DNA sequence: CGCGCGCCGCAGACTGTCT
DNA sequence: AGACAGTCTGCGGCGCGA
């Protein structure tokens, strides 16, 4: 109805919040702080109107409406926790049972066969074979009436599918028989995300309203160990502080247990045979590896018992409980291309690596000469290696075609003499020597004859070795490589020898010129350049591209090394994570009506779904942590496997509907310093290069630099990104190494010359420093984090480290922030999705994106929701602090992707194996401000 | 030049001097030798290896050479079309088969200026032709799996295999297909071709009823569309003769001159010689050996035959020349203590190994040869 | 007869029934054959090469076009193999006892009144000193008699005769005793110096070969063989109340048949293709039967894979789940038998190492 | 930068041999 | 009973991602 702006772009209207507080008259300690050093000129663009009738709220007012949400959304799982905290738990039986299913032992340790646990809260715990992993092997459960153990079918041998369909152990009952909790379920574990892996009603695409806790991330919000922190921890079984290690732990359970229990350890098994073991062995000594499974899980219970009133007084706010049962529900759709997507692959990187080891073997084999008059002493790249030699230590006419050619078995039994020689002989040297002809260092490349996974040649010659340089590689003049205590200098941060040979192949006693041949025998080469950590692989490559580097062969076999060892490395790194996933692909009755009846629907076709057992709280920012999924390469032509994000696919008649938050992290730290500073939103001058802040001007937060290079795309966005978080003089001078390497203290009188995002003694931050809200929360030791109240850590926590660890506790204000504003997002959603009828409750777990699998039907609808929570939960970080208001700028996504896949962006094409028409993906065509025409009741348009 | 030279002292490339680039490309050489035959045998045998034998549905077929009125083939692809209807039966009807096939094509030659072939001067190529039917919807997503299998089969066995390459092509009717080349030294010449016929040729030859031509793809049945992936091998020994060999390199002071062709494909695999010591009691050893490789089936050059010897060290350089990969020498200490010498190809490096067992490492050398 | 029929069915001839008729087939005057066909074709020249060519380690490969450059499609290999007689000496080192073989597609005039005929057929040319030429002549008859007869379910059919042309002074020739009658199956020839020379016309300086030393003319035996021929031979020993058409192992097309009985699950498939690329792995050659359209019957299949003269039959039932074992039939003994999975392969291969052996 | 998760190459210290 | 092969096992070095 008005613009409603107050200088700069504000949201149009107010349906929720109210009119009040209207404006505190301290405006002009902005405006001459935004006056100051320029910045105060701005266009001042408007945006469109957006009129939008907003569901009604509850609570009547925000902080108390998503109060309201948490509550009821998390009532039930909190009744069962509060349930399964009370101590009314018998003994552990005194056998186990051995029988296939759910068997339940009560008093006395009678097992009675049950077809489901009919218990509302459990704790829960599987152990798996890992000889065909997939299947979940043994599990145990306990809840405050009885045990329960489940063995999956370990009485009958069989083969069995790699499917795993009705591998996993039934956890849910029918809704039709459920207590009077009621159809609400809560299972807690030590890395519960591992169990509901296992579980079988976990991969339906329906909703199962059964969520799960993870001790972990209970023990990692409560206290945990951050990088060096954990590091130091594990070298204690940081200076002048160590009074967190008495307080902090490891996530593994037995610390946890120690640390939290502090009863008896707990031991692991030193056979391992679930990890280290057979299925056979696994089969006798079930016993004890069922006592111990229970002996953990009694663990896991006290812990959450010792956890839950802990957990609760540091995370008082109903929404992060809500959030944190919402995130350990993501289930990633899959379907048949996902195994396809593998072997190819997996092919694509035998064929690479193949490509190059060829190339190299051919090298070794062509160096594997001179050997023979010595030439390698006078070679100027071979002549370090030591080429040992080791012995074995043990007419006539035609005469006719002939006959009675019947006796050559003659000659055959006189070829079994030699065999004979084996016994009367050669037991001088019975361990089969490897190759003692062949040159040592030729000798270590190749694979042991014994080997079952031996090849021919020097199959065991990659690139990154010690030999591999010498083999062909060259910088500029200077052939050698000495590597013996430093390599042959360069990289990004620093820090007899034939002198015929250096002559020929020129094109304290000092050198003329530092580049060039190389001199003397002593490997202390003046040091120059980084000398330690120079690994001559990948870095050089744009430094290859002239003379100063090349190979020896040709001019374009070290470049194409580089570029297939670049393409090769990201699944060299995470093949054995990626091809190890957890699929159960659903049967034909398992999928719903909607699936079958959709049209493109891929009859003899596999749909499932790959839970990703992420770690809700990971991290001690309270951030999931997945080493996968979470940190997976986005879909690029180059790197090999880059699509695993595109391979997550909606099942036939549904969709994925999602977004990501605009600069989630920097607004969060331009609106904390901003309300540190004043009121209103645009009173920090970050804030205004975060809002409303274009790279065409200089309103842009990283244009506005002095950016000596000149250079805003890099120069300029690593700067500001390294001034917050760490701040190093360091990566100060990485700005000298990028470019203008000369005259250093010209660089350092500059970088102190530089003000801008600094501060001087006169302590506090003064002009633009939003690193002063931060400071401050780092060091109250109250619930920390400004929205909704979370304490860091009792092992972090102020009075355990006076001075130490500083960038850790300032970046988890603004990390932990991110975390509030997911679960404020995932809380919203749920409310969203059940308060109007919007079928697909389904959520996948990304970090600063949620992505939402809909029904086709609701493809748009979901979307407006999620635009709404985008509004709701931005205004709880203007509710909180003193902005009462929230600009128009970052009120709704920039863009909600509607796709059928998982990826960055759906205008997008992976183009990983150049042929992206192989699987069926159309674009996504994403909306930005066209869905608010619609209305969130189904019953419209 | 210098390898054409090289490839006839060992009778390789054929007889006689008449041998160049355009005769040989064209198929109009005299013939290859047997180390030629050998390498023929040996490309056909892993191609039928790759396509038709690893291929469930893939199925031998035979065209005649010459059609009735004729005047002989230029391609295999229409004796396969010819027995798609028949070869329907015996694949009930599972309509995403093939028919693959190797045999000799005959193309017209034009020689031009004087001596103008016209019809004569008839060229000779070794073709292998696989007709793949396809339902019509995923025609595309198996022309580009053949595209890349083909390719990987061609870079399999390839010394250098970024000199093989791929490129689209677009028919005179808009049929999609592709065409695979090698970078011979002078340029890349065409070795294979893929192409979508897209069922114009199963309507030509049988235009009566379409009923009697539908296949199952699932539930429903279809008019299949052709992928004919038509490879020349000749072209293809020649290819991978090239590429053993070495450019046409700094510092390098290495002159082997060794043709180093892959072990799969290789035309002989291990020769066996007689070291110095007495006559008879050595000669029986080797034949002895030379049954048991034969039964093996391992392709073994004698060599204990010839009494020159050539110094021990220029048979050497002969072997190597002859794509050998391995050099055995039967020495009179065989007798005392059952040990042979392996030269090998590549890494010159003498190797004592006790006679016994070399059955498990020459198989298992040339069967791991495939794998990396 | 019957014969023809149950090749027509089973993919051993292809055409139509009416269309092969007897005589079409003695002649290359006939559509071709089967992929069965084929693959016994296939597996027919493989065996001659091992025998001629790799065991006797003088005998060489040679290329021959299949045509005359100037003045013609080739109707025979021996022509063909001459021109490449003298390179060949180098390689030998001028040694004159030694051969050159090769196995190829030949064309014939058959009385559209004439009509071109094409048959493959396998042929060696042994050039020899003059004095041992009969020998060696004698030498190849007898092994190339005992390589006709060491498949042969009935070897009394193959037998040889004495022709004693009036060009060549000596030959013997080859015969498969058919239902209707004898019919030719391999020559064996013995010429001098005739068409050696003439080819290469002048001093004979340069043709002549040592053979203790005198460097002695050669003297050429021509054996050829029709393997098409064979293979009709063959397929007709095979037969003999049930239509069985036992072919000898290692000539059978298809060695064993893979199937699958009751398909409780898809997990059938999956260990089928497991056993498949084992299989295949190790050089057997097996038909897929499994993946069959419902399992339309298990005697008709047996009658099927007999008909197709497939050594063994291994179904795969619900019980191959719990232990290895599947259900092995003989083709020959009609016998069916429980072995297990792991044990299939070496049994396979020590069964065609025994057949071969003996 | 500040962290989260992975891998792969190379020098030393046990057995574990063997003649 | 006095020299040299396998395993771990601890170091340094990648790569990759919000």
């Amino acid at each position: 109805l008005d613009i409603q702006m107050l200088s700069r772009g504000l949201h149009e209207q107010i349906f929720g919040q109210g009119g009040e507080m209207p404006g505190e008259a301290a405006v002009r300690r902005s405006v001459e702080h935004l006056q100051k050093h320029g910045l105060w000129g701005q266009p001042a663009v408007p945006l469109p109107d957006v009129e939008l009738r907003l569901p009604p709220l509850y609570g009547d007012n925000l902080d108390q409406h998503f109060r309201l949400l948490a509550q009821k959304q998390s009532l039930p799982y909190l009744e069962a926790a509060n349930l399964l905290l009370q101590a009314q738990l018998p003994p552990k039986p005194p056998a186990w049972a051995w029988a296939e299913g759910w068997t339940r032992y009560g008093p006395e340790g009678e097992a009675v066969p049950v077809a489901i646990p009919e218990e509302r809260a459990l704790v829960f715990d599987v152990e798996v074979c890992l000889a065909e992993g997939t299947c979940p092997t043994l599990a145990v459960a306990i809840s405050p009436s009885a045990w329960y153990s489940w063995c999956s079918q370990r009485l009958v041998e069989e083969r069995y599918s790699w499917t795993s369909q009705l591998s996993p152990a039934d956890l849910i009952p029918l809704e039709v028989p459920t207590g009077a909790d009621w159809q609400e379920q809560l299972v807690v574990g030590h890395n519960v995300s591992f169990d509901r892996a296992h579980i079988r009603e976990q991969y339906l695409i329906q909703g199962s309203r059964m969520r799960f806790l993870d001790t972990m991330s209970m023990h990692m919000a409560i206290s945990g160990l951050s990088s060096f922190q954990r590091s130091l921890w594990i070298a204690a079984k940081a200076i002048s502080s160590w009074d967190w290690l008495d307080i902090s732990s490891v996530n593994s359970l037995a610390e946890v247990h120690r640390l939290y229990v502090g009863g008896p350890p707990l031991e692991k098994e030193p056979r391992e045979l679930f990890v280290k073991g057979t299925m056979k062995d696994i089969r006798e000594n079930f016993q004890d590896l069922m006592q111990y499974c229970a002996q953990d899980v009694w663990a896991t219970h006290e812990v959450f018992q010792q956890q839950l009133p802990l957990f609760l007084e540091r995370c008082p706010h109903p929404v992060t409980l809500a959030g944190m049962l919402e995130m350990g529900v993501s289930y990633l759709p899959v379907n048949q291309n996902w195994e396809r997507y593998l072997a190819e692959a997996q092919g694509t990187y035998e064929e690479l690596q193949r490509e190059m080891k060829k190339s190299l073997m051919d090298l070794a084999n062509d160096a594997c000469q001179l050997l023979s008059g010595e030439r390698y002493k006078e070679d100027p790249w071979l002549w370090d290696l030591e080429w040992d030699l080791q012995e074995f230590k043990q007419d006539q006419e035609d005469l006719g075609p002939c006959s009675e050619e019947e006796e050559f078995q003659q000659d055959v039994m006189a070829r079994a003499c030699l065999q004979k020689l084996k016994g009367t002989t050669e037991l001088l040297p019975k361990r089969p020597q490897h190759l003692p002809g062949h040159p040592g260092w030729y000798r270590k490349l190749c694979p042991r004859l014994d080997d079952p996974a031996w090849t021919p040649g020097p199959s065991l010659l990659s690139l990154q070795m010690r030999v591999t340089p010498k083999l062909m590689a060259l910088t500029w003049d200077g052939f050698p490589l000495h590597y013996s205590e430093r390599h042959g200098w360069g990289y990004l941060v620093p820090g007899v020898c034939p002198y015929r040979a250096i002559e020929s192949l020129y094109r304290p006693y000092n050198d003329v010129d530092i580049p060039g041949c190389w001199f003397f025998k002593l490997p202390h080469k003046d040091g120059n350049s980084c000398n330690v950590g120079s690994p001559f692989a990948k870095d050089f490559l744009p430094k290859m591209e002239d003379g100063t580097l090349q190979a020896g062969p040709g001019g374009a076999s070290g470049p194409r090394a580089l570029e297939i060892n670049k393409m090769i490395s990201f699944w060299r790194n995470a093949h054995k994570r990626i091809s190890s996933q957890m699929v159960v692909w659903l049967p034909r009755s398992a999928l719903p009506r909607a699936v079958i009846r959709h049209p493109d629907y891929d009859e003899e076709g596999l749909y499932g779904a790959i839970l990703p057992q992420v770690v809700t709280a990971g991290t001690i920012t309270r951030r999931a942590v997945e080493p996968t999924w979470l940190t997976a390469s986005n879909a690029r032509p180059d790197r090999v496997g880059s699509e695993l994000k595109a391979m997550v696919q909606a099942p036939p008649g549904y969709t994925l509907v999602g977004a990501d938050v605009d600069s989630q992290e920097l607004w969060i730290a331009a609106v904390l310093g901003d309300a540190h500073f004043a009121g209103m939103h645009g009173c920090t001058a970050f804030g205004w290069m975060t809002l409303q802040g274009r790279k065409s001007r200089g309103t842009d937060l990283h244009s506005k630099t002095a950016t000596t290079v000149g250079i805003s795309r890099e120069h300029a966005k690593i700067f500001n990104y390294g001034r917050i978080y760490g701040a190093g003089q360091p990566f100060a001078e990485r700005l000298l190494m990028q470019f203008n390497h000369r005259l250093t203290q010209q660089e350092a009188a500059e970088k102190a010359q530089q003000m801008y995002a600094a501060t001087k003694g006169l302590k506090g931050g003064t002009e633009s420093e939003m690193f002063n809200k931060l400071e401050s929360i780092a060091t109250s030791d109250i619930p920390r984090t400004p929205v909704l109240g979370c304490c860091i850590s009792r092992a972090l926590e102020p009075s355990a480290v006076q001075e130490e660890f500083m960038t850790s506790r300032v970046n988890w204000v603004v990390q932990s922030s991110a975390v509030d504003y997911l679960h404020l997002m995932l809380v919203a959603m749920k409310w969203l999705f059940e308060e109007f009828a919007i079928d697909g409750r389904f959520c996948i777990s990304i970090h600063d994106e949620v992505r939402y699998l809909v029904r086709e039907e609701d493809r748009y609808r979901a979307a407006l929701a999620l635009q709404i929570t985008n509004l709701l939960t931005r205004c709880m970080f203007a509710y909180k602090l003193g902005l009462n208001d929230l600009p128009q700028s970052v009120a709704f996504f920039s863009a909600v992707d509607i796709d059928r896949c998982l990826r960055k962006e759906v205008t997008m094409d992976c183009k990983t194996p150049s042929n992206p028409t192989g699987m069926e993906r159309r674009y996504g065509i994403p909306q930005g401000e066209a869905l608010d025409i619609y209305q969130i009741i189904e019953l419209t348009k | 030049a210098l390898l054409e030279i090289c490839q006839r002292r060992h009778f390789l490339s054929g007889s006689k001097q008449q041998l160049s680039r355009d005769s040989l490309l064209s198929g109009c050489h005299p013939g290859f030798g047997p180390l030629g035959v050998e390498l023929r045998k040996n490309l056909a045998a892993e191609w039928w290896t790759s396509v038709v034998v690893f291929r469930e549905q893939v199925f031998p077929v035979d065209a005649l050479h010459h059609k009735p009125g004729g005047k002989l083939r230029e391609n295999l692809l229409h004796g396969a079309l010819e027995h798609y209807v028949n070869c329907l039966d015996l694949v009930n009807k599972r309509l995403p088969y093939g028919l693959a096939q190797i045999g000799v094509c005959f193309h017209p030659v034009f020689d031009t200026k004087q001596i103008r072939n016209g019809v004569k001067s008839i060229g000779e190529k070794t073709e292998a032709s696989l007709v793949w039917f396809t339902p019509p919807r995923t025609s595309n997503q198996w022309l580009d799996f053949w595209l890349r299998h083909r390719l990987q089969w061609w870079r399999k066995f390839a010394m250098s295999p970024s000199n093989f390459s791929s490129s689209d092509c677009q028919d005179e009717e808009g049929r999609k297909g592709n065409k695979l080349y090698y970078n011979f030294p002078w340029g890349k010449e065409l070795i294979e071709t893929l192409w979508n016929l897209g069922d114009h040729e199963l309507l030509h030859m049988y235009p009566g009823n379409v009923s009697k031509l539908h296949g199952r793809d699932g539930r429903k049945n279809v008019v299949p569309c052709v992928l004919s992936v038509n490879g020349d091998l000749d072209r293809g020994m020649l290819a991978y003769l090239y590429d053993s060999f070495q450019l046409t390199t700094r510092k390098k002071n290495l002159h082997r001159k060794v043709l180093k062709l892959h072990p799969c494909l290789a035309p002989i695999k291990v020769a066996l010689d007689v070291g110095r010591g007495p006559t008879l009691e050595l000669r029986q050893v080797c034949q002895g050996l030379f049954n048991e490789l034969l039964e093996n089936g391992i392709s073994v050059w004698p060599g204990y035959l010839e009494t020159m010897q050539s110094s021990l060290e220029q048979l050497y350089s002969k072997y190597d020349e002859m794509s050998i990969l391995f050099t055995v020498l039967v020495t009179e200490t065989t007798l005392e203590n059952g040990l042979i010498h392996l030269r090998s190809r590549d890494t010159t490096m003498k190797e004592m190994m006790h006679i016994s067992k070399l059955k498990d490492f020459l198989i298992k050398y040339i069967s791991s040869a495939k794998n990396v």
